[PDB]
Parts: structure tokens; C-alpha cells; sequence
């Protein structure tokens, strides 16, 4: 029964300080994440493929 | 009961911050994308396999110069690859057979490794006139070792199997920092891009954000069913994703406090072992205990391609920091440079 | 370019050495056979540890005939099993150690339930289990002249009958051998529900001071050998 | 009176025809064609020890069947024996189809030595299998046993033995009698076929050991689509061992029996009839080996015979 | 988030009857083998019933065989647990127990302490 309520009350100090934070909208945070692949889109090599003398694994 | 009323203001708390989740919902990923235009189909090839390994791989990891690799066996044999070459570059002898995790240092002169002796032990590969040795044994955690990632040459943070996560000071020995609050398992943890936190991934359906230099949790995201196994922070470390035993990859948004994507599909019933983003993080591969690795869209949550070479379960994934090639350990005992 | 081609040489050089290392590895790691201990305390588990002869994981090493074994036992880890169990999905057999005489908590449930589970699980189909009834010699006494009954735990036990192909120890009453042969029925009607062929089980009673038990995970492992070559020859 | 009568002639004697040489190779081409064509599917998916033992030995049992039955049948369609059969070539299409005929005899035979040793070591003395035989051993049995068998059957061209037609004039093989008794003919002839015989005893032990461990598995077990169990494995090399020793004995023989008997009181006509049917039996080998080996366990036969 | 909830526990006169149920949400419930488990005061966490994916295979503990039944409703995600004759021996928590995996015949962990997929459990007594 110690146990119990011990584990009980920090259960109930972790939630208060996870339910008092900011959060933004998922409209805003999509956006954020979907300009950040446009703005690397030339930098993936698996996206757009390197030709065959750039590619250190191409023999 | 003072028990009783512990467990209804707990529940009164957890509406409030399933509302408050709710009102920040205005719109989803999908309706935000659909007008983008599709991957199309991912066809890679295979350009390099390594054969070595006399059991099962457990874990690889790339060093930072996107050229040298490190892949931990359950034959007690850790193996550093130049995947360049197909060259073995060393062969550590381990002195328990059952590794579970190895990890390879940003600088390059550490490698980790650990498993079920409940010890993570630290190798130094620039030994000044001598063969690689035996750096550093820590020892403190209670359960077996799932994973483990460099900070910096005297920083490493671990997972185990007592449900707990710790930060190390590798030159004292010392547990420095103790992560508590999952109530299952730890199977996985991802570094942020700048090692000011940490996601991990538990037995209890649940992933925590980690605050590295104050050691408490700040956010729990409960999207799952079931047993994490795999997570991977998105490039600009805002987002991270998850792999289960659901047979279901997930996507979390760490500004908006919930879930935000499903990789799921009807044929697909076996769970994800590891979880890797591409270098732009359009692509999200993951692997599976069918024997396959799918390729997906992380925006549009639509499979762009399938990895299939390997006669059985992937078991760890891995992607170069140039972005490059990605490689894949399974166990059959090899690992595949695909391009 | 002579450094480069010199530093290729010289990365031959040490990848030769490290396959001629592989090599001796390779021809120790086949000549070994490597086997998981699984059991409670209770259980006697740790007296077989004997009979063959904070850490994460314990290993005893013992020959028979020229053959090395390895034998592991778990140490330190929690009861929750489904994550590290997949481990051992390699070994050649696990030796699964039972108190046969701990039927009334139910511990005889308890152990049949385990065995359940890792007889059906997905990773664990190949994987042969040799099975101990431990502790006989208890069994018999609460059999013949205590008081302690089995048919409340297992209400089967009052239609079960000796089989006829059982064969009773000598100077054995025949209440305790139907109270022997019922638990080991209800070990076999597991493994006959879904063995399919991949694996099998091997059950045998067991005590402290037998002292025979070494010889008898010899034999079993040897013939779980022969049927893995065995399947070789269905090649299409 | 010479013993051989067709050693010097132009033409098949008459009294012969084609339909028993070319029921062999009929039945003997689709059988090894259909091994060859399921061990495709499974191996490319369109490996063991026993997966590279049993690739080798089906590749020579079709090499040898392609290679020496058409000519045979052109013998029996051009009216003309092999020693004419090709004038630009003269007499040494003869000196050749001798040397690969007795080079596919101890060839086949000593891969099947090969196939029973793995099976009784791998049954018998599981532990000592597993240290020893690997897979690298497996792939180099075929190559090590052909190298060895085209050195031995090469000793008469060297100066150890002799080839001859026998009649109807359509096959050539070994010199069994000589008039003389010549021990460099009779030596070579007696040479050859005790090895034979050594190999054919060393098999048919090697068989009824691996046959005395499966008897044993199947005794543990009964104390407690479909794979194959101990017992049609067992069936199945009860009939391998049968066959393969009724095929074998007519040539072993022959050689005995040409080396050890006076010519003066051994007849010709029957003899001739008699040489002929020992390397006839001996081609049985080569048609059943594919039924017994591969096709037999297909699941895709299984399906439509179970047994 | 996966939360198993228990109801119908209470005092029952020996030879009684009473009637468990278990709501469940967060997962596809047609997807998992349910449990029953339970804890008598004194001993640990043991196993009661089970009951598959689809139902139609049911396996009971050898102490409830006749008097307890376990039944599944996978349109309203509900289990239950009817249990007749009552004896003083059944006085335990019973707790509403998931297997950790879908479409798996092997259930693990059910009856460890800290299980993450059980339930609070509701308090049965029988006491005349
Ligand atoms: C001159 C022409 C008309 C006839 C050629 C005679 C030989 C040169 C041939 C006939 C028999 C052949 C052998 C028949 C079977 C095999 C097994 C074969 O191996 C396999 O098929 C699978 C096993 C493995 O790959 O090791 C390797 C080639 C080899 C030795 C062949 C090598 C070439 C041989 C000796
Ligand atoms: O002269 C006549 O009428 C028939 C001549 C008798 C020889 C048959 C030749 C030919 C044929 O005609 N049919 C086959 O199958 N052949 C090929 C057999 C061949 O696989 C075998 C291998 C083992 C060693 C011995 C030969
Ligand atoms: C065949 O010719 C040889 C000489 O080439 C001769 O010695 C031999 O007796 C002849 N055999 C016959 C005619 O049967």
C-alpha cells in the first residue's frame, strides 16, 4: 500500500508539468516539417538518385 | 481511500491534456499535403554485401565519415566494415556472446557495445602501439542493454531492460543522470541533432522526451498498442518516429504534442525492428520481421518501395550522414549496402 | 597515387589477416553446442547446475565424449521474458527444469503456461526443449501417505490411467507413477498439439542426486543433430 | 578364330535393331531433363551437402546419355559399326567411346560412394559430421572424383590395357579376353573391376549402415505438403541399393569371368549376347537415379501419388 | 493509449454467482487473446482463463473448470466472466489481462507484476 500511493503521487506531479506547456497548432507544425523536405529535396541522394561517377558505392 | 483519490486526479489530468491536444487538432498532416506532388517508386539496388558474421547480427551503426561501419553478432564478434572496400578494418572478440546493441563513436576512436551481461563496455580503436582493447566497463544497470549512443568521447547515454535510461561519464564510470518513468522495457533511443535531448521507446506502448542536462521527462506520446521496438528523430529534430509490434509506423510532432502520421497497410500483420529517416526526411524506411524493408513517404503515407534481399528478420537499419546509402543487418548473418 | 596503392595494400593485408582469424573462430563456434537453462528457483534448477559440473548472465562449460557444451542460465533479469527469450532462437536445445511435486500457488500451472508460450512462439518453432520433472522423491511423499491432493488442481486426474507402454521404477508404488505420468501427459499434449515436425520434446525425470543427467541432454542433443540433417535430403 | 568377331568389321550384323538402345536414352533423356528442370525451381527459385552431391551426379548421368547414345543410333541408321561411322575420324571414335563409356561407369559409381558416405556420417556420427564437412568439401567431390576417374580410365592409352569393338559393332569398351593371357590386357581389366567391386561392396555398406540409423529414429520416435519421414527415406534407399547392385554385377563379371576361364571352353554366340546386356543393365543406372534422388521427393509428384 | 477497465465485483454470500466485465479501448480488440488473472490476498498474481481472437477456444485453470465461463464481445469490446458456485478459495483481485502481441498464439507476461496491458482489477469476496 506505501508503494502504491508512493508511485501514485509522482504519477500525479509528472502530469501537472506535462499538461501546463504551449502547444501550436498541426496545421502550423505539418507546414514547418513539409518546408523543411522542399528546402532539402536537392540534397537527398535516395530522393533524387546521384549519377553513377558521384556514387562512392557504384562500380 | 487516499490511493482512490490519487487515481481520479490523475484521471481528471489526463482529460485535461487529451482536450487540450484536441483544440491544437485544427487540421492534419494528410489535408496539409495532397497537393504536393508523390515520390513516384524508390528501386534501390544492392551494391554492397558483407559476409563475415557466423550468427545472427543484432545492431549496426555508421561512423560519421558516411564510410566506415560497426555491426555487433551473437557469435561474440564485433565487426568494423569499409564499405567502401568490403574490407575488414578490425575484429573485436566480445567477452559475452549475447550483444544486443554496439554504437560508434562521432570522432571515431570509441565503439560500444552490450547485450544480456548488463554492461556496456567501451572500446578504444587508437591504442598507441597495441591492438584494439577493452577501454571501460560500466556497470549499474540492472537489465539487459538495448541500445546505446555517443555524446562525445567521455558522454554516453543508455537504455536497458529495467525500464530505465542513464547518462554516463565514461573517464569516472559513474552513472551521472537517471531516466525514470517508463513502466516497461526500454527497447530504443534517438539523440536529437543537438545532444540537448533524447526520445526512447518502452515495453508500455509510450515514448518519452528526455531533457539530457536537467534528467526529466517533458512530454509522453501514447499513440501504440503495443511494444515500441525502434525510433529515429526527424533532420531538424522537431518530429520523431516510432516502430511496433502493431505492424505500424507512427509520427510525432514534438511542438504540437501528438501524433500527426500512420504507416500502416491491410497485407502487412508483423512488426517494425528498426526505424531510419533519408537525409531530407522525405522517406521513412523501416524494417520488418517479414524479412522485408518497406520505403515510405513520411508526408504522404504512401509505400514508395521494398528492400527485399535478405532470408530473414531484419533486425537493424541504417542511413549514411550524406545521405548516400542506407544499410540493413538481418539475421542470415549479413549486411547490404543499399544505393 | 603510390600512397594510395600502398594504403590498399596495406588494407589487404589486414583484412587476410583478420579471415585466417575467422577461420579458427569459425571451426570452435561448429564444434560448440550451446544450450539455454530455464527454470524457477524453486524448481531445483540450480541442483542441475551442479549435476553438469548482478551479472546479467551465467555460463557453465562441461564435456561428454569429446563434445563441448555451453550451458546458460539467467541471472539478472526481470520475469518479463518476450523481449530477451528471442535470444536463445539458435541454441540447440532448452533444458526446461520443472518441480513436479509443486501442484498445490498452482507453480504446476504456472510452468505449463511458460512452456506453452515457447512452444508456440514465432521465433522458438525450430528450437527443441529437453524437459526435467524435477524432484520425484517429493512427489512421492505427498502422494502415497500425505495428504496432499492433485485431483482439485487438475480435476483430470480422476478419469486419467497409467498408460500401458509406461514403465515404473522398480520398487515404485503404482499411485505415484500415475501421479508422474500425469504431469508429463500434460507437457506432451502441448507439444503434440503443434510440433509439426520442427521440433520435439524430450521429457525425463529427474533428481538431485542422480547424477545422470549429463548423458541424457548428451543423447537428446544428439539425436536433435540427426533430424536436422535428416531434413536435408527433402530438397525440393 | 578370334574371340572378338566385330573388332575389325564395317557394319551392324543383322539380327539388331535400335529399339532397345534407343528406349534407354528415351526414357533416360526426359527423366534427368525433369530432375534437372525441378532442381532449378528450388535451388535459383525460378544449399546442402547433399543439394551439390546430387546436382553433380544428375549433370553426368545426362552428360553421359547425350554424349554416347546418339551415337549408337547413328550406327543402327547409317548400317555402319563405329569404327567407320565417321571416316574423317577413322578408328578413334571407337578408342573414345570406350574411354568416356568405363570413364562414366567408375565416375557414377564413385559419386554414389560419395553419397552414401555423407548420409552414413551425417546419421551415424552426427557430431563428427558437423565439425568436418562443410560445404566447400561437398562442392569438390564431383570435380576431385572426375579428375581421378579420367586419369585411371587413361592408363590403356599409356600402355596398360586395350580397347576393342565389341559386336553388333555399334559400342566399344574394354578388352575382357585375351588369347595369350597377356597380363598388360588382363591386368588393366582385373584392375578395373576390383575397384569397381570394392566400390559397389563399400556402398551397399555404407547404405545398410545409414539404413541401420533411420530404422533407430523411427524406433524413438514411435516411443513419442507432408515432409518425408524415416521410413520412405529408409524405402528409398533400399531400392537405390537394390538397383544399383543388380546393374552393377553383369560387368564386374564379364571381367572376371574373361580373365579367369580358358577361352578354348566359352562358346562365342553366347557371348557375344551376354557382354551386350552387361553394359545394357549398367545404363539402368543412369534412368532411375533422376526417380529415386529428385523427382520422387518433389511435393509436386506427392501430390499426385501419395505414398 | 490502452486502458482496460474491470466492474461487477462485490460481497457474495458462498455459492453465490457474480458477473466480471471488462471494458477495453485504445486497441483493435478483435485483433488479441483476453485473460483473466487474478490475486488472492496472500499468494501472487495467477491465471484464471483465456479466450482467443474469435472466441471458440476457451481454456480454463484447474480449479474453475465447470463453475466459471468466459465469454468475448468484439462489437462492443467487452469481456466477461461469469462465475457460479461461488467457494470461499475465489475471495482474490481479478484483473483483465492482453496478450503483448496481435495475431499471436503465445501469451508471455500476463501474470507478471507491472504488466503494462492489464487492468486495475475489481475486488471479489466471498465470505457467508
Ligand atoms: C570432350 C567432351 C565431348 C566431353 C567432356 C568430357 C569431360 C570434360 C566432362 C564429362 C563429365 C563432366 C563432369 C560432369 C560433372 C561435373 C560436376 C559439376 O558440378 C556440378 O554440377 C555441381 C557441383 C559443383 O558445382 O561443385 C562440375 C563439372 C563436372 C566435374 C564435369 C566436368 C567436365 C566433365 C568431366
Ligand atoms: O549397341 C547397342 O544396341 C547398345 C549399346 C549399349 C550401351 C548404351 C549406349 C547408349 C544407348 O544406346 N542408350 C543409352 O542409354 N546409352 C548411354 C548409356 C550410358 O548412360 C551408360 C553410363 C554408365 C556406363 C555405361 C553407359
Ligand atoms: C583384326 O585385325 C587385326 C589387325 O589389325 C588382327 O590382328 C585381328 O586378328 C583381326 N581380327 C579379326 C579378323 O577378327
Amino acid at each position: 500500500n506505501t508503494a502504491s500511493i508512493a508511485q501514485a503521487r509522482k504519477l500525479v506531479e509528472q502530469l501537472k508539468m506535462e499538461a501546463n506547456i504551449d502547444r501550436i497548432k498541426v496545421s502550423k507544425a505539418a507546414a514547418d516539417l513539409m518546408a523543411y523536405c522542399e528546402a532539402h529535396a536537392k540534397e537527398d541522394p535516395l530522393l533524387t538518385p546521384v549519377p553513377a561517377s558521384e556514387n562512392p558505392f557504384r562500380e | 481511500s487516499e490511493l482512490d483519490q490519487l487515481r481520479q486526479e490523475a484521471e481528471q489530468l489526463k482529460n485535461q491534456i487529451r482536450d487540450a491536444r484536441k483544440a491544437c487538432a485544427d487540421a492534419t498532416l494528410s489535408q496539409i499535403t495532397n497537393n504536393i506532388d508523390p515520390v513516384g517508386r524508390i528501386q534501390m539496388r544492392t551494391r554492397r554485401t558483407l559476409r563475415g558474421h557466423l550468427a545472427k547480427i543484432y545492431a549496426m551503426h555508421w561512423g560519421t565519415d558516411s564510410r566506415l561501419l560497426v555491426s555487433a553478432s551473437q557469435d561474440g564478434k564485433l565487426i568494423i566494415w569499409d564499405s567502401y572496400t568490403t574490407n575488414k578494418v578490425h575484429a573485436i572478440p566480445l567477452r559475452s556472446s549475447w550483444v544486443m546493441t554496439c554504437a560508434y563513436a562521432p570522432s571515431g576512436n570509441y565503439v560500444a557495445c552490450g547485450g544480456l551481461d548488463n554492461i556496456c563496455s567501451i572500446y578504444n580503436l587508437k591504442t598507441r602501439e597495441g591492438n584494439v582493447r577493452v577501454s571501460r566497463e560500466l556497470a549499474g544497470h540492472t537489465g539487459y542493454l538495448s541500445c546505446c549512443r555517443f555524446l562525445d568521447d567521455n558522454q554516453i547515454v543508455t537504455s536497458s531492460g529495467d525500464t530505465t535510461c542513464a547518462l554516463w561519464d565514461i573517464e569516472t564510470g559513474q552513472q551521472t543522470t537517471t531516466f525514470t518513468g517508463h513502466t516497461g522495457d526500454v527497447m530504443s533511443l534517438s539523440l536529437a541533432p543537438d545532444t540537448r535531448l533524447f526520445v526512447s521507446g518502452a515495453c508500455d506502448a509510450s515514448a518519452k522526451l528526455w531533457d539530457v542536462r536537467e534528467g526529466m521527462c517533458r512530454q509522453t506520446f501514447t499513440g501504440h498498442e503495443s511494444d515500441i521496438n525502434a525510433i529515429c528523430f526527424f533532420p531538424n529534430g522537431n518530429a520523431f518516429a516510432t516502430g511496433s509490434d502493431d505492424a505500424t509506423c507512427r509520427l510525432f510532432d514534438l511542438r504540437a504534442d501528438q501524433e500527426l502520421m500512420t504507416y500502416s497497410h491491410d497485407n502487412i500483420i508483423c512488426g517494425i525492428t528498426s526505424v531510419s529517416f533519408s537525409k531530407s526526411g522525405r522517406l521513412l524506411l523501416a524494417g520488418y520481421d517479414d524479412f522485408n524493408c518497406n520505403v515510405w513517404d513520411a508526408l504522404k503515407a504512401d509505400r514508395a518501395g521494398v528492400l527485399a534481399g535478405h532470408d530473414n528478420r531484419v533486425s537493424c537499419l541504417g542511413v549514411t550522414d550524406d545521405g548516400m546509402a542506407v544499410a540493413t543487418g538481418s539475421w542470415d548473418s549479413f549486411l547490404k549496402i543499399w544505393n | 597515387t603510390e600512397d594510395q596503392r600502398n594504403e590498399e595494400k596495406a588494407q589487404r593485408e589486414a583484412n587476410k589477416k583478420i579471415e585466417k582469424q575467422l577461420q579458427k573462430d569459425k571451426q570452435v563456434y561448429r564444434a560448440t553446442h550451446r544450450l539455454l537453462l530455464l527454470g524457477a528457483g524453486e524448481s531445483g534448477k540450480n541442483t542441475i547446475v551442479k549435476q553438469m559440473r548482478t551479472s546479467g548472465i551465467f555460463e557453465t562449460k562441461f564435456q561428454v565424449d569429446k563434445v563441448n557444451f555451453h550451458m546458460f542460465d539467467v541471472g539478472a533479469q526481470r520475469d518479463e521474458r518476450r523481449k530477451w527469450i528471442q535470444c536463445f532462437n539458435d541454441v540447440t536445445a532448452i533444458i526446461f527444469v520443472v518441480a513436479s511435486s509443486s501442484y498445490n500457488t498452482n507453480r504446476l500451472q504456472a510452468a505449463l503456461k511458460l512452456f506453452d508460450s515457447i512452444w508456440n512462439n514465432k521465433w522458438l518453432r525450430d528450437t527443441s526443449v529437453i524437459l526435467f520433472l524435477n524432484k520425484q522423491d517429493l512427489l512421492a511423499e505427498k502422494v502415497l501417505a500425505g495428504k496432499s491432493k492433485i485431483e482439485d488442481y487438475f480435476p483430470e486426474f480422476a478419469r486419467y490411467t497409467t498408460p500401458e507402454d509406461a514403465t515404473p521404477e522398480p520398487g515404485e508404488d503404482p499411485r505415484v507413477t500415475r501421479a508422474k505420468y500425469f504431469i508429463r501427459d500434460e507437457f506432451l499434449r502441448i507439444s503434440t498439439a503443434s510440433g509439426d515436425g520442427r521440433h520435439y520434446c524430450y521429457p525425463h525425470f529427474t533428481c538431485a542426486v542422480d547424477t545422470e543427467n549429463i548423458r541424457r541432454v548428451f543423447n537428446d542433443c544428439r539425436d536433435i543433430i540427426q533430424r536436422m540433417h535428416l531434413r536435408q535430403y527433402e530438397l525440393l | 578364330s578370334p574371340f572378338y568377331r566385330c573388332q575389325n568389321t564395317t557394319s551392324v550384323e543383322k539380327g539388331n535393331s535400335a529399339v532397345m538402345g534407343g528406349v534407354l536414352f528415351s526414357t533416360g533423356l526426359l527423366g534427368n531433363l525433369l530432375a534437372l528442370g525441378l532442381l532449378a525451381r528450388s535451388g535459383l527459385g525460378w544449399p546442402s551437402v547433399f543439394y551439390m552431391l546430387v546436382c553433380g551426379l544428375t549433370v553426368t548421368d545426362l552428360l553421359g546419355k547425350c554424349l554416347l547414345s546418339p551415337v549408337v543410333l547413328a550406327a543402327y541408321a547409317q548400317n555402319r559399326s563405329l569404327r567407320v561411322l565417321a571416316p574423317a575420324l577413322d578408328n578413334s571414335l571407337c578408342q573414345a567411346f570406350a574411354f568416356f563409356m568405363s570413364f562414366f561407369g567408375l565416375s557414377s559409381t564413385l559419386q554414389l560412394l560419395a553419397m552414401a558416405l555423407e548420409c552414413w556420417l551425417s546419421l551415424g556420427h552426427p557430431f563428427f559430421y558437423r565439425r568436418h564437412i562443410t560445404l566447400r568439401l561437398g562442392a569438390l567431390v564431383a570435380p576431385v572424383v572426375s579428375a581421378f576417374s579420367l586419369a585411371f580410365c587413361a592408363l590403356p592409352f599409356m600402355g596398360f590395357g586395350k580397347f576393342v569393338q565389341y559386336c553388333p559393332g555399334t559400342w566399344c569398351f574394354i578388352q575382357m579376353v585375351h588369347e595369350e593371357g597377356s597380363l598388360s590386357v588382363l591386368g588393366y581389366s582385373v584392375l578395373y573391376s576390383s575397384l569397381m567391386a570394392l566400390l559397389v561392396l563399400a556402398t551397399v555398406l555404407c547404405n545398410l549402415g545409414a539404413m541401420r540409423n533411420l530404422y533407430a529414429m523411427h524406433r524413438r520416435l514411435q516411443r513419442h505438403p507432408q515432409p518425408l519421414e524415416e521410413l520412405d527415406h529408409l524405402l528409398l534407399l533400399a531400392l537405390m541399393t537394390v538397383l544399383f547392385t543388380m546393374c552393377s554385377l553383369p560387368v564386374i563379371y564379364r571381367a572376371y569371368y574373361g580373365a579367369f576361364k580358358d577361352v578354348k571352353e566359352k562358346n562365342r554366340t553366347s557371348e557375344e549376347a551376354e557382354d551386350l546386356r552387361a553394359l545394357r543393365f549398367l545404363s539402368v543406372i543412369s534412368i532411375v537415379d533422376p526417380w529415386i534422388f529428385i523427382i520422387f521427393r518433389s511435393p509436386v509428384f506427392r501430390i499426385f501419388f501419395h505414398k | 493509449q490502452v486502458q482496460l477497465q474491470e466492474s461487477g465485483g462485490g460481497l457474495v454470500q458462498p455459492g453465490g454467482s457474480l458477473r466480471l466485465s471488462c471494458a477495453a479501448s485504445g486497441f483493435t480488440f478483435s485483433n488479441y487473446k483476453m485473460n483473466w488473472v487474478r490475486q488472492a490476498p496472500g499468494k501472487g498474481l495467477e491465471w484464471v482463463s483465456d479466450i482467443s481472437q474469435s472466441g471458440a477456444s476457451i481454456s480454463y485453470t484447474g480449479s474453475v473448470k465447470g463453475r466459471f465461463t468466459i465469454s468475448r464481445d468484439n462489437a462492443k469490446n467487452t469481456l466477461y466472466l461469469q462465475m457460479n458456485s461461488l467457494k470461499p478459495e475465489d475471495t482474490a483481485v481479478y484483473y483483465c489481462a492482453r496478450c503483448p502481441a496481435p495475431f499471436t498464439r503465445d501469451c508471455f507476461d500476463v501474470t507478471s507484476t507491472t504488466y503494462a496491458y492489464r487492468g486495475q482489477g475489481t475486488q471479489v469476496t466471498v465470505s457467508s
